[PDB]
């Protein structure tokens, strides 16, 4: 096996910037014969298959923006993206297409830094359709914020909080570089129908005031 | 016209089998190398079998991870590349892709498939139960916000969620699945849209497509 070393493995740039990830191999990918390196670069956007970027160490595949360039030969290759843009958010693999087994390198995630945005919040009561079955799930959606670090607190009725809470972050938006998260408190219809003022309130670096969508009801 | 489509995937128990297939069209299959690549959940692309052009006898090659349990073959008349997977273990849970290993100057993978998810688990299938996410017209400030909670299902595999609505103003956010209490998942999917695009007594259908199975759908009232 021929190992491919990729670094850094995370890149955080502001876009409009110029970047260079590297990728060395433990063995030469260069023929002694045609003189061409058998190294490819693939871009993998969040939730899509990989797509050809550069082949040879340097040929840019038709349709790829001229922002992307790669150099090197033998063992140390690089990929420069000349003016980072919000779509560029992906993992970039380099691969040995020299011989078997073909190997890949760890990857290098490119994340975009942007100016702080603040969350829009929403509280959606548990559904009737669902009550009528045991559970009652209150979903809180926090949209379009940056940075991503955001704590969310669920004070059921009085002041409360717990391990009956699921939280999920979205990937970086490839349009604004903002995140989203949904936070879901799922208790029992009984349990549910005990208290009745249900709140959600995030504490984001943007504002100081804990941000808090709330709702009271449950008798109904 | 160079297209690759792979199918055959979902749950299988430790010790079971799957036959993954990759429908290849738009080119002369009979003489391009076809390759299988997997992607475990928080990990690099890892390469597994390889077929060869009816050019030097459809020879194969397997990675150590799989040499002995996986078997690669092709239905040359039909233009399908197969991956017989015997003796799965949890370790094999990944998105599996077929790729064309093109050769001109150099070798490279010019076309990849979309993937197919194989979860190797002892657990068992629970289809989601889609619940509507709407707000009492005492909560909508316009734009309206609607969603579907896709709830308590197994495996996670892959979930495509679509709305019976699109255009200019109308965003969809699909949140990744989260493991709850049970060893089962939940996801949500919200659709925000011009309030005059989701008035009343109307409704927009949210469609979930999970791994390998039939579409499942709900109509959520605005």
């Amino acid at each position: 096996d021929i190992v491919m070393t990729q670094s850094p493995s995370s890149l955080s740039v502001s876009a409009g910037e110029r970047v260079t990830m590297s990728c060395k191999s433990s063995q030469s990918l260069l023929n002694s014969g045609n003189q061409k390196n058998f190294l490819a670069w693939y871009q993998q956007k969040p939730g899509q298959p990989p797509k050809l970027l550069i082949y040879g160490a340097s040929t840019r595949e038709s349709g790829v923006p001229d922002r992307f360039t790669g150099s090197g030969s033998g063992t140390d290759f690089t990929l420069t993206i000349s003016s980072v843009q919000a779509e560029d958010l992906a993992v970039y693999y380099c691969q040995n297409d020299h011989s078997y087994p073909l190997t890949f390198g760890a990857g290098t995630k490119l994340e975009i830094k942007r100016a702080d945005a603040a969350p829009t919040v929403s509280i959606f009561p548990p559904s009737s359709e669902q009550l009528t079955s045991g559970g009652a799930s209150v979903v809180c959606f926090l949209n379009n914020f940056y940075p991503k670090d955001i704590n969310v607190k669920w004070k059921i009725d009085g002041s409360e909080r717990q391990n009956g809470v699921l939280n999920s972050w979205t990937d970086q938006d490839s349009k604004d570089s903002t995140y989203s998260m949904s936070s879901t408190l799922t208790l029992t219809k009984d349990e549910y129908e005990r208290h009745n003022s249900y709140t959600c309130e995030a504490t984001h670096k943007t504002s100081t005031s804990p941000i808090v969508k709330s709702f009271n009801r449950n008798e109904c | 016209e160079v297209k690759l489509v792979e199918s055959g995937g979902g749950l299988v128990q430790p010790g079971g089998s799957l036959r993954l297939s990759c429908a290849t069209s738009g080119f002369t299959f009979s003489d391009f190398y076809m390759e299988w690549v997997r992607q475990p959940p928080g990990k690099r692309l890892e390469w597994i079998a390889a077929s060869r052009n009816k050019g030097n006898k459809y020879t194969t090659e397997y990675s150590a991870s799989v040499k002995g349990r996986f078997i690669v073959s092709r239905d040359t008349s039909q233009s399908i590349l197969y991956l017989q997977m015997n003796a799965l273990r949890a370790e094999d849970t990944a998105i599996y892709y077929c790729a064309r290993n093109y050769y001109g100057s150099t070798w490279y993978f010019d076309v990849w498939g979309a993937g197919t998810t194989v979860t190797v688990s002892s657990e068992s299938a629970r289809n989601p139960t889609i619940y509507p996410l709407t707000l009492p017209p005492a909560l909508s400030s316009d734009p309206v916000i609607i969603g579907c909670l896709i709830h308590d299902y197994f495996p996670s595999g892959t979930m495509n969620v679509t709305w019976g609505k699109s255009g200019k103003d109308i965003t969809t956010v699909n949140f990744p699945p989260a493991l709850a209490s049970g060893g089962r998942y939940t996801m949500s999917n919200q659709l925000t849209l011009p309030a005059v695009e989701c008035p009343e007594g109307e409704s927009v259908k949210c469609s979930v497509q999970h791994d390998s199975n039939p579409v499942q759908e709900l109509d959520v009232n605005c």
